């Protein structure tokens, strides 16, 4: 419907004649000298912002978005052409390919009419790349959005990475040289996988048919660096009721080794289909990718913030309709702001839940993957893997600085154990399937829930005794929660009531406080986060008082209670997150104070 | 000159003859003539000194190794007929260039490098037994036995489906050992861990040695391998021709290096803060700044990293000596032991971390795992040959470990039955164990040995057992708790040159007045332990922490302060992990 010619024309008036004013207001061809640098071999990869295209021609952005693999081409072609006249210094001839170009040049200006095959591929004349950035104005597309209808459009997209595959040379320009003409066959290649070539089509050959049989050789054929990804959707756009959807991406260029497993990245990129027949042909899709860029209200809700009851009232918000475990919900709130890291210091705060069966701790452990905005959820895979032969993640990677709930802790694998030991110890966990012992980045905050072995708790019984756990590994937790079904008439008969109010009006029974709507728990969440709050010296002193105390407290009693600095660390990094809570900058002795309380709660919830 | 390229055959070998003639540091003449008497037919050459000598020879080496070095053989070839017109050879001599293009950061590795020659330094994982790849194969009919021959049929071999003198059907089968073999021997190969800078993942490379070559490179073994980068296809499907668009990659070795330190500047440095008389204490304090109140454990420490110097007693028949430190660190939960163990792994180059489970991802043991090929996994102790293993959970560990863990800290080797031969891997590493007593806390009144319950001969191997527990002290804990929150609200590196320095350079020799002292100071603790008394294993410890202290003054000699202060500290474990 329209003159590709006429669009090169379009394309070429765009570099040549787009300034925009950089640093100090410098007018500058923001395009041109990225032009002179890739004429000079000095770049290799040149990304076109379509909101520049937009500055002057936004038909020709939507004729992009319409159809993205032949603007790419268009635009491809388009540099080509300009190169030469923007060159301006005979560079050394850096690496083989460019001397190789060279010679190929000499040898076809060497030579009047001649065959359209008769020619070098315009990919050979290359080692400049060329990718889009998408329009500020198309928002992101989420990843159950892209369908079939947007196949062949350039789209932008927001995942979690899941597995990404070692980088490897793809064969761009298959390059042959005959046995008996000496001349040069060449081969572009799209597919995943072709045919080599056998009999040269050279034209010597073919008029004295000598049957020439053409030999593939590396060093003129053509690479390029190559990954395949796989990018999962993010929690917060997955319906409440379905699961994380998955899509290819593939990577090629200097956009390879860009991205890691458990990146919460955006990819611009052009969605096509990949052929690897009821009613028409049936395909695989992926996303070609372009760009990837790894991502890090009302007055009242301020007076409510300024409430001292605020935060209790965000604790009785914790899953309203579980009864009781206030404090446990208190805990699990500080879990959910997490600490501070005020530089570095570890900000995760890892909660665990020893209890008897049927004391609600998988329904929180649900509420807490249901109101986190990065979660995980587990019962014991959890780590990284090696599947084949590509990185894969498991939970912990994917939470990465969310919240990983493992229920049926006590039901682990030992591997496991280590494995979530060294994610409390380093923040990273180190797998090794085939002898390489291999390091992923995962910062995130543990909520474990177990149950005694052999049935209920036995108080008589020390810890570790009902439970089959390391006490070396409950040591690292910061909290650790014994929750006791005790049969007690007064508490079991309230109990009973909620539970028939809830099945008798399907919610939980009126409360002093109404509670908050997961989204504006989920805000508030993020508004403490905005926050770093220090320590003042002063404080110190205290908080050195409160230590000492509570451990000599430790040693008169008699049985230990895992005492140690890792207790002061927690103390700090509880009273950080009470301090994120009330969006102070600077810690109050109040804090302190509370975080002491829970601590000793904790403890005595070991009684 | 040949396609897309800059050679010329002539001018080429003409240029690589007048490097071999007209050069300063004539070495390749020496070795040439060296050669002669030998006969080894290999002229290794630096290709930082045709760098030197010619930038352009260089970088056309490198473009184009392939094509290049045929004719730096001919003319060395040439050479050698014109130097030594007469002599013998079964095959004429060959050039193994080496050391050329340090892009060791082989996880930053670009299909710009196919067929360019490369030198990569790392450890090697793996290796295979010598494959015989046929070169020209051998055929003879089923009928009438017509032989013929194949040559080099482009890797694969052409089966002809025909024969040629009773012309009958496909008949002709192949004859093995009638056919010719070159050796081709498959390796698998680890970027060296301390050059890479993040190491999230270990990159590793194949390589094949082919005609020569072979074997010389025994697993674990950290060595520069230069040679030719190679991308072949992969095809979907051996039936059918289709490839893969993605090419595996891998490394045709050329030469094998088996393996000054940075400025004037560093070491003038070194040197001056090495004059400070209070240089020991310093350093020990910068050690593991985290840490408080410990210093005889930091000191402790601080001499396994500079460790005894090496000593050769092959000449005096004794065997080798344990020239490296064990130290065994016994503490209750919560003492920093692992804090230590995982500063001292991130500070010492090629340390090693492990647990003492057998759950730990590394492992401290090596066996043999099929591929499905039965081929050797080495373990964390091998691994770390000259560096520092530091064991964490110690004190767990099953019986079949610490029978390995006694024969590596007593013969500096561990000895391995693979099918049914026997080989002895040498692991001269420097063990830092560390141990959690058994129960929630330490009981007192107990021996160290009855409260981790441990062999008394693996414990009596280690040179320094360091007890460690948390005291029932408000004013220890008030202390600790300020120096925390501080940390709340001399950099590392110059203490690594400062170590890597002492290593490479100096090696401390015993003095007649550290002599003296030592037998006075062996006598004495004889005397001591005349009313667990002394051995003489304590003699070889203390001798080996006195050059330590020794190396860490750079001294270059030991010297009665250096005993003085090998005796304190030991005392000091001693008393540590004494009982009366
Ligand atoms: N304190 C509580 N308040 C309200 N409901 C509770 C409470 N404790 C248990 N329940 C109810 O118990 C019902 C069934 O037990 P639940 O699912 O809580 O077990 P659980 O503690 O996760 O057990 P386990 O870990 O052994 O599988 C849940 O529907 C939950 O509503
Ligand atoms: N004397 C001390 N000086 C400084 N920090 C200390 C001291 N004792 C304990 N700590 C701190 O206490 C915590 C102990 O953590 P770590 O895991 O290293 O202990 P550990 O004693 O090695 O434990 P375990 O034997 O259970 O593995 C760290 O914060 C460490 O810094
Ligand atoms: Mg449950
Ligand atoms: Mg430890
Ligand atoms: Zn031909
Ligand atoms: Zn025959």
């Amino acid at each position: 419907l329209k003159d590709y010619a006429l669009e090169k024309e379009k394309v070429k008036k765009f570099l040549q004649e787009f300034y925009q004013d950089d640093e100090l207001g410098k007018k500058q061809f923001k395009y041109g000298n990225q032009l002179v640098r890739l004429a000079h071999r000095e770049q290799v990869a040149l990304y076109v912002d379509l909101d520049d295209v937009a500055e002057d021609d936004p038909e020709l952005v939507d004729s992009i978005c319409e159809n993205a693999r032949r603007y790419a081409k268009l635009f491809a072609d388009a540099v080509q052409e300009l190169l030469p006249q923007y060159k301006e210094r005979e560079v050394v001839n850096k690496d083989v390919l460019d001397v190789y170009i060279e010679h190929r040049l000499m040898m076809e200006q060497r030579s009047m009419v001649r065959s359209p095959q008769n020619q070098y591929p315009a990919e050979l004349m290359r080692r400049f790349e060329l990718y889009f950035q998408g329009p500020s104005s198309n928002k992101p597309r989420v990843i159950r959005e892209v369908r079939a209808d947007s196949v062949g459009k350039l789209v932008t997209v927001r995942g979690i990475v899941t597995r990404v595959s070692e980088v490897k040379p793809k064969m761009v320009v298959a390059t042959y040289t005959c046995d008996q003409c000496g001349a040069e066959t060449y081969q572009p290649i799209q597919s995943p996988t072709f045919m080599p070539l056998i009999m040269c089509p050279s034209q010597e050959c073919q008029t004295n048919r000598s049957g020439g049989r053409l030999y593939l050789q590396t060093r003129g054929s053509r690479f390029i660096k190559f990954q395949e990804m796989k990018m999962q959707e993010h929690s917060d756009q997955v319906p409440v009721g379905n699961i994380p959807r998955s899509i290819t991406v593939l990577v090629e260029g200097e956009n390879t080794r860009i991205a890691q497993p458990g990146d919460h990245v955006s990819v611009t990129g052009i969605f096509l289909p990949i052929l690897r027949v009821v009613q028409g042909l049936l395909s695989e899709t992926y996303l070609e990718a372009h760009r990837i860029v790894k991502m890090n209200l009302t007055r009242e809700e301020l007076r409510q913030i300024a409430e001292e009851d605020f935060y209790e009232k965000l604790a009785a918000s914790i899953a309203p309709e579980i009864y009781g475990h206030e404090d446990v919900k208190k805990a699990l709130l500080l879990l959910l702001v997490g600490g501070v890291d005020q530089s570095k210091i570890r900000g995760n705060i890892n909660i665990c839940l020893m209890g008897d069966p049927g004391v609600a701790k998988s329904q929180l452990l649900s509420y807490i993957d249901r109101l986190a905005p990065r979660s995980q959820y587990t019962t014991g895979g959890l780590t990284a893997a090696v599947l084949r032969l590509t990185l894969e993640g498991g939970a912990l990677v994917l939470a990465d600085q969310g919240v990983c709930c493992i229920d049926e802790f006590d039901k682990m694998a030992e591997a496991d154990r280590t494995a979530i030991h060294e994610v409390m110890e380093q923040q990273t966990i180190s797998i090794a399937k085939a002898g390489i012992l291999t390091t992923l980045n995962a910062r995130c905050s543990i909520l474990a829930a177990a149950n005694p072995a052999y049935g209920r708790y036995n108080p008589r019984r020390s810890l570790e005794q009902n439970i089959q756990l390391p006490a070396a590994l409950l040591s690292r937790f910061d909290l650790l929660w014994l929750i006791q079904d005790r049969p007690d008439r007064d508490n079991d008969l309230r109990l009973a009531q909620h539970i028939t109010y809830v099945h008798q009006h399907s919610r939980q029974p009126p409360s002093q406080f109404e509670p908050l709507d997961m989204k504006l728990m989920r805000r508030y969440i993020a508004m403490c986060r905005e926050k770093q709050p220090m320590v003042p010296e002063s404080l110190a002193d205290y908080i050195t008082a409160a230590y000492v105390e509570m451990r000599r407290e430790a040693w008169a009693s008699k049985d230990a209670t895992y005492t140690s600095a890792r207790t002061l660390l927690a103390i700090l990094r509880l009273s950080t997150a009470l301090a994120r809570l009330r969006m102070v900058d600077v810690v109050e002795k109040e804090d302190v104070n509370e975080a002491i309380r829970l601590m000793e709660m904790s403890k005595d919830s070991l009684l | 000159v040949i396609w897309g390229t800059d050679v010329n055959v002539a001018a080429c070998k003409e240029n690589f003859q007048r490097f071999l003639q007209r050069f300063i540091d004539p070495l390749y003449m020496q070795r040439l003539g060296e050669i002669n008497v030998i006969g080894e037919p290999f002229l290794n050459v630096n290709c930082e000194h045709i760098k030197s000598f010619d930038k352009n020879l260089y970088r056309q080496l490198i473009s184009y190794p392939q094509e290049v070095i045929p004719t730096f053989d001919m003319a060395v070839n040439e050479i050698f007929f014109d130097r030594y017109p007469d002599s013998i050879l079964e095959h004429q001599i060959q050039v193994r260039p080496f050391n050329a293009l340090k892009t060791k950061n082989m996880r930053n590795l670009n299909p710009e490098d196919i067929d360019q020659l490369i030198t990569i330094s790392g450890m090697v994982i793996r290796t295979s037994q010598l494959i015989p790849e046929m070169q020209e194969a051998f055929f003879q009919c089923q009928v009438c036995a017509h032989t013929t021959r194949v040559e080099m049929d482009r890797g694969r071999i052409a089966e002809p489906s025909v024969c040629g003198r009773c012309h009958t059907t496909h008949s002709m089968a192949l004859i093995h050992n009638r056919s010719l073999f070159s050796d081709k021997q498959m390796i698998k190969l680890q970027e060296s861990p301390e050059d890479m800078p993040a190491g999230q993942t270990p990159h590793t490379v194949i390589l094949f040695a082919h005609n020569d070559l072979v074997d010389k490179v025994q697993p674990g073994d950290r060595v520069n391998v230069t040679g030719i980068y190679r991308a072949v296809p992969i095809r979907v499907n051996p039936r059918v021709s289709n490839v893969k668009s993605v090419y595996k990659t891998h490394i045709d070795v050329i030469h094998y290096r088996k393996t000054k330190l940075f400025s004037e500047k560093r070491v003038e440095l070194l040197k001056e803060l090495s004059r400070k008389p209070d240089i020991y204490e310093r350093l020990a304090s910068a050690l593991a700044p985290s840490i408080y109140e410990h210093e005889d454990i930091k000191k402790g420490i601080l001499l396994q990293l500079f460790g005894g110097t090496r000593k050769d007693f092959s000449h005096t028949g004794r065997g080798k000596f344990r020239a490296e430190i064990n130290i065994l660190l016994c503490g209750d939960p919560g003492t920093s032991k692992s804090q230590l163990l995982q500063y001292v792994y991130n500070l010492v180059p090629r340390g090693q971390y492990t647990s003492g489970k057998g759950s730990s991802a590394v492992g401290l043991t090596a066996y043999v795992m099929k591929d499905r090929q039965l081929v050797l996994q080495t373990g964390a102790l091998v691994l770390s040959d000259n560096g520092i293993c530091c064991i964490d959970e110690f004190d767990k560990m099953n019986e079949s470990t610490r029978s390995v863990l006694h024969e590596v800290m007593e013969q500096q080797t561990l000895s391995i039955a693979k099918a049914g031969i026997i080989c002895q891997l040498n692991a001269r590493t420097s063990v830092l164990a560390a141990a959690n007593p058994i129960e929630s806390q330490w009981n007192p009144k107990k021996t160290t040995i009855e409260n981790i319950q441990l062999p008394h001969t693996l414990l009596s191997r280690f040179d320094l057992i360091f007890l460690m527990l948390d005291p029932q002290d408000e004013a220890y804990d008030r202390r600790l708790a300020h120096h925390l929150v501080a940390l709340y609200y001399l950099d590392m590196a110059v203490l690594k040159d400062y170590i890597a320095y002492a290593h490479s350079t100096i090696m401390p020799r015993l003095s007649e007045e550290a002599s003296q002292a030592l037998i006075e100071a062996y006598v004495d603790m004889r005397k001591i332990g005349s009313s667990v008394s002394a051995y003489p294993r304590q003699l070889e410890s203390l001798i080996r922490l006195a050059e330590a202290h020794a190396k860490v003054r750079l001294s270059n000699k030991v010297e009665a302060i250096d005993v003085e202060e090998a005796k304190r500290l030991h005392r000091e474990a001693l008393k540590q992990s004494a009982t009366d």
